[PDB]
């Protein structure tokens, strides 16, 4: 019956908090106690990307720290060079509804998705001097969220139809389809290893997924509200959380519990983007306040704002090498800052 | 992909004749293009030279003036206007494309040219070594000398490498000190430094013996150096 | 360097194509389109000619740009900020839904399920300015049924007789009332008309109203 | 619905079978990553003009 | 035959000015409406300013006409200002080139708030018939557009000061101005009469377009009442002076000095009232001024 499995199990997650009560031996702010602040991290406006003429929504840098792309509204997607601020290439897009970005590691492919629940992949490095679309992945039922090459074949993207899928670019079909999440998948993160990935849903929820086998691992509870960004920790053994709740919170996947949450009370509205530093001691955020906050990933402080738009930053990067941070907003305008 | 050229052809002294390549198979519109003439026995020469949109012509010291340079984007065809013809003017007409920005490979592809017989303060790149005996497999290092420094303040060595077969046109090989262009074997490296430069081979074949060029691009008007020939 | 200097030209070449994109896209109308499943979305797109569906229209030598995302079927709040800076909100209820009841709810009626749908628009943060476009469906067999069958099944409280004119008019001020920003925004309501094409009409003619109020405020004539 | 009840129950069961470290074990390991690249961070400590590609 | 070297009365005593050795009772009146009314202006002005730079939201080229309007209508202020203390036995102590000095700031100014005007009305006329929804524009043509107006005011204000006077044709000039030649009192009006006829026009088309395609579809009374009051303050404030300087061009042995002051008194007072009738409409802008 019914009944009987919900009691039934009701009565697993008992012993999954049991678990997790029992391996609390510390919380992370009595750990790090005795951990210098960070200090107030001053960063400022080096470079100023103008063209975009729209709301960005997503943007990527590139494995080489000095190429990035961004999308916006407008339809446009923009490869910048950021050290000279010249525009390399201006990729127009099918659909001028898009909400993600990425640039393929190789620096060959780059990618973007929103409401048309397609994933458009362009080919950079081709032998005509123009960008072309490589291949389309059609096979969500909700509009894209988020995705993230592996390889140059291997693409994972996240929906609104409460499921992630992995992709095979040459066949242009799903491997594998990753379902669980009773709630809209807002933004995966790929392992360093590229070997996991963490996924977080409006159901309030984060999922660590298994790439190869296709099972959720683990699901970790927090903030009643929809998760709206998600990121790795550099090593992989961990991952940060901004949710409409006005908070960031920091899981691990070893413990598979939470150990910080940033939130100040002055804040009252959602993250937009997060995003770490090169060593992770820096969780930088991008809020709803028309500010982007910089975080004390291991104290919990504040300590750090970029404010320099007018309008609300949808999305926040850093570089490989970690010289740089750059911000899009609805404003239409990215910052390189350092 | 391919470019090809028309004209040419035997012209008295003083008369002017019309060059024009007509592009096709890639996006002739944004590539900036080049002419480069080879004379009868002698090494290539940078002759003109159009930007991406024609906003920026330039011209070789011994034809300033005496050229002029168009481009047609909408038919895809680049021309050249010749006046009043010297008898030194004797050479094939290359025409090469380019295009420049962040991280592309410019001089990548060469035309067939055409062959044009007159009736009758610059970087100079010199090399000193022509018609060096070598053997299919066997290394071989080919050796170019600069007058200046082509490292520039970005961090980027502006001199490029191209091969030229028997009866081939020039076919780009580095197109940047210590990269390697597409299509190419991995075979072919090249390492320098400042203004000592060398071209590297691990082995060879039958296909890629010829004569081989070094052009530097640090500034204008882009000088050549002398053939340095393999010989088998 | 000569490379620099070509590679800058290249970027002010693509900042001009941008610019004239950019031009372009100003001038044309972006409109979204909303209502249930059978309310007759997809009759009034007809007229005017998965996932987000764009229809492009031109009237009067104005473009239009019409986005029908009711294929979506996902949480609205994370995607309707998307449509902020749109012309206006072309909404679509069927009035012959009073009697019905969706097929999976009990006694849910559609006619309210409109009217929620509508109050969460009309209230939206994102759309405080932005102009409704309220469209009532199936008018004749709203007729039809309102002369046989009594309006009190969806509305408990009504004074007024099974007469169509009345009927209607009731219905149009109820769904007015729900908006509570009168002075801000304008909710224009019209009755479907089949053959007279008059609905891009009254689409076109809301366009203009608005741009032209906006165009006072902007100069603050107004 | 019985299926997903099934499921559910299967998937809480996985879940629950995995091993959990003391999480300040974890917290240390965090930290140690932090802490053992931190003098390559340019965020957190500046790097001179001169070696600043911006 | 010219003379620059006689003194200030060589021309009033050939006109009828009177230089007013003394100071009398009408003299006394009018000076304190005037003072008041400049030190009104000033305080609107700087108001108007002051809010219009304080507020991002108002950085937009029609705020930026607003703002140019407001400066040079305390400029119209400061100049009256200084034309007051300079009268009653004030007015002896100058010279021609003074005098031409301080002639020169009112007819400057006094441009430069009918030609803000004029710009405003354009500005206006190209918003209401542009076709789009947000149209994100650059602030260069309002720039342009403002040293136009300022170039035209100080060229009008020093043309008098160079060629155009009365310094060599003693007999054909003005008698308000004594050095003024009729032509340029002819000119400067018929620039006045210009410049409102085509606010006039430009209100008009507005109004229409509005009309017809708002009607197809209350604002009507709201911009009906706008552009009245708009045009109504103009004609009511400065007719009297124009004509007043019309008929000292025109009308021999028509008394025109007596009723002089309190003419230039009104033309002041339109300056006055600008501030207060572009902005009462605006109702943020008119919190900040709170
Ligand atoms: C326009 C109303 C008016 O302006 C007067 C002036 C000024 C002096 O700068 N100029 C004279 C052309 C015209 C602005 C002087 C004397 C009397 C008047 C009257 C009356």
């Amino acid at each position: 019956e019914l009944d009987q499995l919900r009691q039934e199990a009701e009565q697993l997650k008992n012993q999954i908090r049991d678990a997790r009560k029992a391996c609390a031996d510390a919380t992370l702010s009595q750990i790090t106690n005795n951990i210098d602040p960070v200090g107030r991290i001053q960063m400022r406006t080096r470079r100023t990307l103008r063209g975009h003429l729209a709301k960005i929504y997503a943007m990527h840098w590139g494995t080489d720290s000095r190429l990035l792309v961004s999308a916006s509204q407008d339809g446009k997607l923009i490869i910048w060079d950021s050290y000279t601020t010249n525009k390399v290439h201006a990729i127009p897009l099918r659909s001028s509804w898009v909400m993600t970005c990425a640039y393929a590691p190789s620096g060959n492919y780059v990618a973007c998705g929103g409401l048309d629940n397609i994933c458009s992949i362009y080919n950079l490095k081709t032998r005509e001097g123009n960008v072309r679309v490589s291949r389309e992945l059609a096979g969500h039922t909700g509009y894209l969220s988020c995705c993230r090459f592996l390889d140059d074949n291997q693409i994972v993207t996240s929906s609104g139809d409460t499921t992630c899928a992995l992709w095979d670019i040459e066949t242009g079909q799903q491997t594998t389809t990753f379902t669980g999440h009773t709630g809209d998948v807002m933004s995966l993160s790929l392992a360093p290893d590229t070997r996991l990935f963490v996924s977080g849903a409006c159901d309030a929820s984060a999922k660590l997924w298994d790439v190869r086998e296709g099972m959720c691992r683990q699901t970790f509870t927090g903030h009643e509200s929809d998760i709206n960004a998600i990121c790795f920790f550099p090593n992989g053994n961990a991952f940060a959380t901004g949710s409409d709740d006005a908070t960031c919170r920091l899981f691990d996947l070893r413990a598979d519990q939470e150990l910080m949450t940033y939130s100040h009370d002055n804040i009252i509205c959602g993250i937009t983007s997060v995003s770490f530093s090169k060593s992770g001691r820096l969780l930088l955020a991008g809020y709803d306040d028309f500010n982007c906050n910089v975080w004390d990933a291991l104290k919990a402080d504040r300590a750090g704002v970029l404010a320099g738009h007018d309008n609300r930053v949808s999305c926040l990067g850093v570089t490989d090498d970690g010289m740089a941070v750059a911000t899009g907003s609805w404003d239409s305008f990215l910052k390189i800052w350092n | 992909v391919q470019l090809v050229e028309s004209g040419g052809g035997l012209v008295q002294p003083g008369g002017s004749r019309k060059l024009s390549c007509s592009a096709s198979g890639f996006a002739f519109s944004s590539f900036g293009m080049h002419w480069v003439r080879q004379a009868p026995e002698k090494g290539l020469e940078w002759v003109a030279y159009i930007s991406s949109g024609s906003g920026t012509i330039y011209y070789a010291d011994t034809v300033k003036g005496r050229f002029t340079i168009s481009r047609d984007d909408p038919k895809n065809t680049l021309f050249l206007q010749m006046t009043s013809l010297r008898s030194e003017d004797t050479a094939m007409y290359y025409c090469v494309r380019s295009i420049y920005y962040y991280g592309s490979s410019p001089f990548d592809f060469w035309g067939q040219g055409t062959t044009l017989t007159v009736s009758s303060s610059d970087i100079v790149m010199t090399q000193a070594t022509s018609s060096v005996p070598v053997t299919p497999g066997e290394s071989v290092s080919i050796s170019c000398r600069s007058s200046k420094s082509l490292l520039h303040s970005n961090g980027n060595t502006y001199l490029y490498w191209f091969l030229q077969r028997p009866g081939q046109s020039p076919q780009l090989l580095i197109y940047r000190m210590s990269n390697l262009a597409s299509g190419v074997p991995d075979r072919f490296s090249g390492s320098g430094s400042g203004t000592a430069f060398t071209l590297t081979i691990s082995r060879l074949e039958a296909e890629d013996v010829g004569v081989y060029y070094c052009m530097q691009h640090l500034e204008y008007p882009l000088t050549f150096g002398a053939g340095t020939k393999l010989e088998l | 360097s000569a490379e620099d200097k070509a590679a800058v030209e290249r970027s002010k070449m693509i900042d001009r194509n941008l610019r004239e994109d950019g031009e372009k896209a100003a001038r044309e109308v972006k409109l979204l389109l909303l209502g249930a499943g059978e309310s007759g979305k997809s009759t009034i797109v007809k007229q005017m000619k998965t996932g987000i569906v764009e229809t492009h229209f031109t009237f009067k030598d104005l473009h239009f740009k019409m986005f029908d995302v009711g294929g979506q079927r996902s949480e609205r709040k994370k995607w309707i900020h998307c449509f902020e800076g749109v012309t206006a909100i072309i909404f679509c209820v069927a009035l012959s839904d009073y009697d019905l009841v969706l097929a999976e709810d009990e006694e849910m009626n559609r006619m309210h399920e409109s009217m929620k749908l509508f109050d969460s628009i009309c209230n939206n943060k994102w759309f405080t300015d932005t102009s409704i476009i309220l469209f009532l469906n199936k008018k004749d067999l709203f007729e039809e049924k309102i002369k046989k069958s009594p309006l009190t099944i969806c509305y408990p409280e009504y004074a007024g007789s099974n007469t169509y004119e009345e009927a209607a008019a009731y219905i149009q001020c109820q769904f007015e009332d729900l908006n509570k920003r009168k002075d801000t925004k304008e909710i224009y309501t019209h009755f479907t008309c089949a053959t007279d094409t008059k609905n891009v009409q009254f689409v076109f003619d809301a366009v203009t109203d608005v741009i032209i109020k906006n165009n006072l405020k902007d100069c603050g004539l107004f | 619905s019985i299926a997903q009840a099934r499921k559910l129950v299967e998937q809480l069961k996985m879940e629950a079978n995995i091993d959990r470290i003391k999480v300040s074990k974890a917290a240390a390991d965090l930290m140690a990553y932090c802490e053992a690249h931190a003098k390559e961070d340019p965020l957190l400590t500046p790097v001179p003009a001169s070696e600043n590609p911006f | 035959q010219c003379f620059y070297n006689e003194s200030i009365a060589f021309f009033y005593n050939r006109s009828g000015k009177h230089l007013a050795t003394e100071w009398n009772t009408v003299s006394k009146l009018v000076m304190g409406l005037g003072i008041t009314v400049c030190i009104f202006i000033m305080l609107a002005n700087l108001l108007v300013m002051v809010a219009i730079y304080v507020n991002r939201r108002f950085h937009f080229p029609i705020y930026y006409l607003m703002a140019n309007l407001a400066a040079a209508d305390f400029f119209a202020g400061l100049a009256y200002f200084y034309l007051m203390f300079n009268t009653g036995p004030n007015t002896r102590r100058l010279t021609v080139s003074t005098w031409l000095l301080r002639q020169g700031l009112i007819d400057t100014s006094l441009t430069a708030s009918v030609a803000n005007l004029l710009a405003i009305a354009i500005e206006r006329h190209i918003t209401v018939f542009r076709m789009q929804l947000h149209t994100r524009m650059s602030n260069r043509r309002v720039v342009v557009v403002i040293v136009v107006i300022w170039t035209m005011a100080i060229v009008m204000g020093a043309i008098p000061s160079v060629g155009w006077n009365c310094i060599c044709d003693i007999e054909n000039c003005s008698n308000m101005a004594p050095l003024y030649s009729d032509s340029y009192l002819v000119f400067w009006a018929i620039f006045n009469l210009v410049t409102f006829v085509v606010m006039v026009v430009l209100y008009a088309h507005i109004f229409g377009y509005v009309r017809q395609r708002t009607m197809r579809m209350d604002t009507m009374m709201s911009l009906l009442k706008t552009v009245v009051i708009v045009l109504g303050a103009f004609i009511i404030c400065w007719t009297p002076g124009l004509v007043l300087l019309l008929l000292d061009v025109c009308c021999p042995q028509c008394d025109v000095l007596a009723y002089e002051k309190f003419f230039l008194l009104l033309a002041e007072f339109n300056s006055a009232m600008n501030p207060i009738i572009y902005s009462y409409r605006d109702k943020e802008m008119s919190a900040t001024f709170r």
